[PDB]
């Protein structure tokens, strides 16, 4: 038990106990990165090994080489908080030794000159935070893992479809991890086929060609030879018994005087094991049998010297008689048959239009670079630079691996280039299967699914980035000088930093990180995805690829996955999932050897689970862990039964593993229907973080999991007691044991406080700890948004009543008392960063100050003298947050309005006001104002107020760690000055400075009193250069875009509780929008006069079938209960003992759990703290698929003084009157995700407009109108509204005269339209006229 | 010619002060008034496709 657990404890109801816990949950992202950049002394993927595949870089020919040595990331220019605030970007310096060496012309080789430039700079390279985040401009970023078809070789059917000849067809493809694809397929002639990506086909022997192989040697290699003997005369033949298999006598077999077949007689099984055990190696055989068979080999007249047959040509009769005469004994023959081993490769070579290897190169050549003329060195560079080459072409580890593997090879690791036997191989692979022995592969199957990450991918930008700077190497090293250039000269900077930036920047697969809650960070920082690059896309792969595969299990959530255009093209990774050290996937299972169900935990991927038969996570066994049934259901390959006792090799290791932490934290689960459990664990993710972050009444278990292992909370690095407790930091005193030697010390944990979200939420961290506390090492030290003592909560549990209420819950609504919004429970509060741009325009620069035309006293009153609003200032919409303005000069006036001005004496500003005013509708308190202004023009006053304050505060900060940092430190040496040398009273006496000069008698302890010496300088010192820095990086202007001078952010925290139009909903995927806002008067209450928070539609839970989310009123209610009768007997005061044996009895509940219990806890101050936490309600967890049931839950409500069928009588608030029948209470956790009804609710009369084509557009953050699509049109043309269309196709849209016009009539009081021509129609005609066609408006 | 002697300048200086050359840096390392750096380097600067 940890200490928080002492706090809070969580009733857990199910039986399978937990053998292997949740890991971290970030671990995927972490590692990943942390493989990317790092020092690995070998080819192992890193910066070293991008590095090492393109380097050396050398001249063309010219022995001028530029070859890598070691790199090196310097510490980062700005840190976590402060790149963050600024919004440059979260990165490292790129520092790389690069050893240019010229060799001197006419070798032996060896070096004139050899420079070792310095580590010179290319790029900087983003970082990965604590958290697995990243930041590209002072925002918190997410690189999603990529699932893509891995490397290496692929065989398919594509039966069906093609052709519909149902013959099929069979194709394999080799997919390389970079370079040109390599295919093979069948056609309906049996004739195989090649092709390099996706381009035109080409006869299979024409690559083999390419590889040097003569007709003869391609059939030697893909057929088996017969031998026919010329012996004496008429003919004879070798015959190996086996061959007659699956062919029928075509004339009198007979050899040794003995008659072993007769004409018309299949050979069968008989035949042949005479054929054996006689031993016949020689037969005769007539002279029109060789009519059909194809001669192996070239054959020439020896005399002649002439070419009688060609290799793979038929025989005839009569080529037989010409080739005999001339001497030759043996001729060698293909093997063929239609069915056992087939005769492809010769019809192949009969459609191969080529002959030598020239002939082939030039096709292929002429192929991928087609309509230019080929020649013999391009042929043969393009050849040999595509499969062949070690710099255009690699499958890497996992491409060979799974290459090798799928070939039935030994070796699991090779080169990463195509070989001669490879490509062989290969087709001789698809030959057998097309020859019926061997399987085809499926994609779908996670085995040829591989898993990629941050790091990855990073590295395979940061190599293009390094392709395209060897190019400009080299075309460099062309005509350069001796000694004058360096690695400097050449190497840019700009080539590489895009190359990454472009990546972290935009990609499809990085993004924001979501962080309006806890859930959703760690739920996007586990995340798969089919789509990017390298990737298919939403509108190219079908159903397939989308849908579940039993490969799935354990690996990937079935429930969790978007429900859209992209469903089961991203899902998500499952709970205890890994990644395979390949890159594939494998989950966690329990090995049973013999009949014993073993502890011990075993990761199998998807190939390798395959064979094996596992057991159930859901299986009864006791005792020593054997099986209790004689059989047990189970799964072995893609399927699922009943399995015996004891064959099973293997056990799942949670209920849990099968799906992900999402959906971990649906209680009850196992009561809803997939689809409703869906969109749940994707609402889940939605919801806003509370006012007060309440706790789930209802749980799982994982809910604690989810909180600690994302970086929303602070967790203690140490343990020890607690010497100061603020709401912006917390300082810990650690424990010796824990502690290092050197420089004594406290842990200070600085909180983050009310800062902007990238949601533009709340994130704030709460102390949850007092002062002096002893804290356990890895325990929580305060709670960040949406969580509660460890826990995770995303919302607040609530009283609900299922029953119609006046038809105000209709369909999916949501009637709610006063209780709530009053309660100020569901209020959320919202940080929007709003910007202010001071930029230069040719009339003139744009100012900040306080003077603006046309505004009140009361309008420049909430401005300082610098024209910034105050720190705290409440506002609301239209208030003037920054005071700005711009020059616009001669304003060109009117005749009326000159004489206006004659009347009135104004002087018309040469100045507009461009000032950045609160968005319309929504109000908030200023929590912070930023000024980020040009290095070198003179900081404004407001600015320079701020940098002084800035200055001070960090002064203040920097001299507070000193000071409990050097307290600390010295407090130890009185402690170790106090053996050997002791004097109590003495020792404080004189001053602390002066303690270094004591000594102590001879011992370790003396230089431990060095080494607090050393350190405690150490600190000294380091206090100075962090001041300096920190002032520096304060006073430093930021570097700002082109045109713009300065630039001014105000932070606005407005606070939004709830109305009518927001979005809340269960876990159970039930949604629901509230409807009105009933007050407390009106409730349905009970007998005991306590009203209901929220009424519910029944209605809703049948159709929907979730009937989970009733349960989870039931318990729900039932903890409730437990909670109120502790609430009672706090109130009532008893004691010790009659709290705890209450409490106790509650944790125990019936028979058979594995909660377990206290009395070991302290009797007194611990328990009655429990007690005091538990009074809000008693907090349960319900494992997954392990969780409670029917009995427990009412045994508890036994326990709790509720009936058993959970529904007690209500009566109308209004009436008074009871409800006919019972009904439904219970305490249902609810959230409320962010479709909050102010964001949404939009309307537009008239506002801007589109330049191009004339339509409403909204550039001031004024929302352009809505669209009106063809549906709509046709819905009005159904009716009979002619005005009502062309008025809002016309006037209130698209023509530039009738909208204006339109406008005038409507305030005048007349409604009509003079419609005129839409601008779109109008546009058009010039466009087709501006073409050669003239289109023209006819008669009148 | 004033807009590509303002890119060599960069080449070097990028490197060899780490991070950047500031944006005045390459002003007194050039011959004119060198407050035109800020006027050069925006004209030089090809218009985005509006059709991006
Ligand atoms: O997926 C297949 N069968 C298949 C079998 C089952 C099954 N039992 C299982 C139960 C749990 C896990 C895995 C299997 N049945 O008793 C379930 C599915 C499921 F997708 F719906 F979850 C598919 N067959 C299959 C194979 Cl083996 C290869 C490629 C494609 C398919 Cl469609």
């Amino acid at each position: 038990y940890s200490y928080t657990e002492k706090k809070r404890i969580r009733k857990d109801f199910g039986k399978r106990p937990q053998v292997l816990d949740v890991p971290y949950l970030l671990s995927i992202q972490l590692d990943s990165f942390q493989k990317f950049i790092e020092q690995d002394p070998e080819g192992q993927y890193g910066l070293e090994a991008a590095f090492r595949s393109v380097f050396p870089i050398q001249s063309y020919s010219g022995n001028s080489e530029l070859q890598y040595v070691s790199y090196r990331l310097g510490e980062p220019v700005f840190d976590v908080q402060e790149c963050q605030i600024r919004g440059v970007t979260y990165s490292a310096p790129l520092r790389v030794k690069l050893r240019l060496v010229i060799y001197e012309r006419e070798a032996p080789e060896g070096t004139v000159k050899d420079i070792k430039e310095q580590e010179v700079y290319m790029g900087e390279i983003p970082l990965m935070t604590d958290n697995g985040t990243f930041v590209i401009n002072g925002t918190e970023r997410v690189i999603v893992s990529q699932l893509h078809r891995s490397p290496g070789v692929f065989f398919d059917s594509d039966k069906g479809k093609t052709h519909s000849s149902g013959k099929v067809l069979y194709n394999a493809r080799i997919i390389p991890y970079r370079g040109s694809w390599l295919d093979f397929e069948f056609d309906p002639k049996d004739n195989l086929f090649v092709r390099i990506d996706r381009r035109r086909k080409l006869p299979a022997t024409i690559i083999l060609r390419a590889l040097n192989y003569t007709t003869e040697q391609i059939l030697d290699l893909f057929f088996e030879k017969v031998i026919f003997e010329i012996r004496d005369n008429k003919l004879q033949m070798e015959l190996v018994p086996e061959r007659l298999r699956g062919e029928t006598a075509s004339f009198d077999i007979e050899a040794n005087g003995k008659v072993y077949v007769e004409k018309g007689r299949r050979i069968t099984a008989r035949h042949i094991r005479q054929l054996e055990k006689d031993d016949v190696k020689l037969i005769e055989v007539p002279v029109e049998y060789i009519a059909g068979k194809v001669v192996a080999k070239d054959y020439i007249d020896e005399s002649t010297g002439e070419l009688i047959c060609a290799a793979n040509m038929e025989l005839s009769l009569d080529l037989l008689a010409k080739l005999s005469q001339s001497g030759h004994k043996r001729i060698e023959t293909l093997f063929t048959n239609d069915l056992d081993h087939g005769p492809y490769i010769s019809e192949t070579l009969r459609v191969d239009p080529t002959n030598d290897r020239l002939s082939a190169l030039v096709e292929i050549y002429r192929m991928m670079r087609p309509g230019e003329p080929p020649t013999r060195e391009a042929a043969e560079s393009l050849f040999e630079n595509l499969f062949f080459s070690e710099d255009r072409y690699d499958l890497s580890a996992v491409g060979r691996m799974k290459f090798n593997r799928s070939l039935l090879r030994e070796e699991i690791e090779g080169s990463g280039i195509l070989s001669k036997d490879d490509i062989i191989d290969v087709m001789k692979k698809l030959i057998d299967i097309r020859n019926g022995k061997g399987e085809v592969d499926d994609i779908d199957h996670l085995g040829n699914r591989r898993i990629r990450s941050v790091g990855e991918m990073a590295e395979n930008q940061f190599r293009v980035g390094l392709v395209r700077v060897e190019r400009a190497v080299k075309e460099r090293l062309s005509l350069g000088d001796l000694d004058t250039l360096m690695p400097q000269d050449m190497i840019n900077a700009k080539p590489i930093s895009a190359a990454v930036k472009e990546f972290f920047g935009s990609s499809q697969l990085s993004q924001f990180m979501d962080q309006n809650n806890p859930l959703s960070e760690i739920t996007h920082k586990r995340r798969i995805s089919a789509l990017g690059p390298g990737g298919l896309t939403r509108e190219r792969a079908g159903f397939e690829v989308r849908d579940v595969h039993p490969t799935h299990y354990g690996r990937v959530c079935p429930i969790e996955t978007p429900e859209g255009p992209n469903i089961g093209l991203i899902n998500s990774l499952s709970v205890y999932a890994q990644t395979n050290e390949y890159g594939f996937l494998e989950t966690p299972y329990r090995k049973v050897t013999d009949g014993v169900v073993t502890d011990e935990i075993h990761y199998l991927s998807a190939i390798e689970e395959g064979n094996y038969v596992i057991a159930q996570a859901n299986s009864n066994l006791d005792e020593e862990g054997h099986f209790v049934e004689d059989l047990v259901t189970c799964r072995s390959k893609g399927e699922s039964s009943l399995f015996s006792r004891d064959q099973v090799d293997y056990m799942d290791v949670s209920t849990q593993q099968v799906v992900s932490v999402g959906a971990s934290l649906i209680p009850f689960l196992e009561h809803d229907d997939a689809n409703r459990a869906l969109m749940g664990a994707n609402m889940q993710r939605q919801a806003v973080p509370t006012l007060r972050a309440d706790k789930p009444l209802v749980g799982t278990g994982m809910e604690r999991a989810v909180a600690v292992d994302s970086g929303v909370t602070a967790v203690a690095k140490r343990g020890g007691v607690v010497q100061y407790v603020d709401a912006s930091r917390i300082v810990i005193k650690v424990n010796e044991d824990e502690m290092y030697p050197g420089e004594a010390g406290i842990d200070i944990y600085n909180l983050t406080k009310y800062t902007r979200s990238n949601q533009n939420t709340c994130i704030n961290q709460m102390p949850c700890v007092s002062l002096g506390e002893p804290v356990e090492r890895g325990d929580v030290l305060a709670d960040g948004p949406s969580t509660d003592l460890g826990e995770l909560a995303l919302g607040q549990n609530m009283r609900v009543a299922f029953m119609p209420w006046n038809g105000y819950n209709f369909e999916d609504s949501i009637l709610v008392s006063e209780r709530v919004v009053q309660e100020d429970r569901f209020t959320t509060i919202h940080i929007q960063e709003l910007a202010c741009v001071s930029r230069d325009t040719k009339l003139g620069p744009e100012e900040i100050t306080a003077d603006i035309p046309n505004v009140g006293e009361a309008a420049l009153s909430k401005l300082d003298e610098s024209g910034i609003v105050y720190i705290g200032a409440e506002v609301t919409g239209g208030d003037i947050l920054v005071g700005k303005v711009t020059p616009k000069g001669e304003t060109q006036l009117t005749p009326e309005e000159k004489l206006l001005r004659a009347i009135f004496g104004e002087k018309a500003s040469d100045v507009k006001d461009s000032s950045l005013r609160v968005p319309n509708g929504v109000s908030g308190t200023v929590i912070d104002v930023q000024v980020f202004t040009r290095d070198g023009v003179e900081k404004d006053k407001r600015a320079l107020e701020i940098e002084e304050m800035q200055l001070k505060q960090a002064k203040k900060d920097l001299s507070e760690e000193l000071q409990i940092l050097e307290a600390g430190l010295f407090s130890r040496i009185r402690a170790v000055l106090v053996a050997g040398g002791v004097e109590a009273e003495k020792l404080d006496k004189l001053p602390r400075d002066r303690w270094l000069e004591l000594g102590l008698t001879d011992e370790e302890k003396q230089n431990q009193l060095e080494q607090l010496a050393e350190q405690y300088d150490e600190l000294k010192h380091e206090f100075e250069k962090k001041l300096e820095a920190k002032r520096r990086k304060i006073t430093q202007g930021d570097d700002l875009a082109p045109g713009v001078l300065k630039i001014v952010k105000v932070y606005l925290a407005v606070k939004r509780r709830i109305q009518p139009g927001d979005k809340m909903a269960g876990r159970h995927g039930n949604k629901g929008v509230i409807s009105k806002i009933n007050p407390i008067e009106d409730m349905p209450y009970d007998e005991n006069g306590t009203p209901v928070d929220i009424v519910l539609n029944p209605l809703g839970v049948p159709s929907r079938m979730n009937i989970g989310q009733i349960l989870e009123t039931h318990l729900g209610m039932a903890a409730k209960g437990i909670g109120d009768k502790i609430n009672a007997m706090l109130k009532q005061q008893q004691e010790v003992a009659k709290l705890r044996e209450f409490i106790q009895r509650a944790y125990d509940l019936g028979a058979d759990v594995r909660q377990k219990v206290d009395l070991s806890t302290f009797s007194d101050e611990e328990v009655m703290r429990l007690a005091e936490n538990l009074r809000k309600g008693m907090p349960i967890a319900t494992p997954v698929f392990d969780g409670a049931k029917e009995a427990e839950i009412k045994e508890l409500l036994k326990l709790g003084d509720l009936p058993t069928s959970g529904q007690i009588r209500l009566y109308d608030g209004r009436t008074g009157e009871q409800f006919e029948r019972p009904v439904t209470v219970g305490y249902m956790y609810m959230l409320k995700l962010n479709h909050l009804v102010d964001d949404k609710m939009h309307a537009r009369s008239t506002g801007s407009y589109s330049l191009v084509t004339q339509q409403p557009l909204g550039g001031k953050a004024q929302f352009g109108g809505q669209r009106f699509g063809e549906m709509e049109v046709w819905a009005l043309e159904a009716y009979g509204a002619a005005y009502t269309l062309q008025e809002m196709l016309t006037v209130k849209s698209d023509d530039v005269n009738g909208r204006t016009k339109m406008y005038k009539n409507i305030v005048d009081g007349n409604h009509q339209m003079e419609p005129g021509m839409p601008e779109s129609f109008n546009v058009l005609l010039k466009e087709i006229r501006s073409l050669g066609i003239n289109i023209e408006l006819e008669d009148e | 010619e004033t807009i590509n002697k303002l890119n060599r300048i960069s080449r070097q200086m990028l490197q060899e002060m780490g991070r950047e050359p500031t944006p005045e840096e390459l002003a007194e390392r050039m011959l004119m008034p060198e407050d035109k750096i800020r006027k050069v380097l925006k004209i030089a600067k090809e218009p985005i496709s509006m059709e991006t």
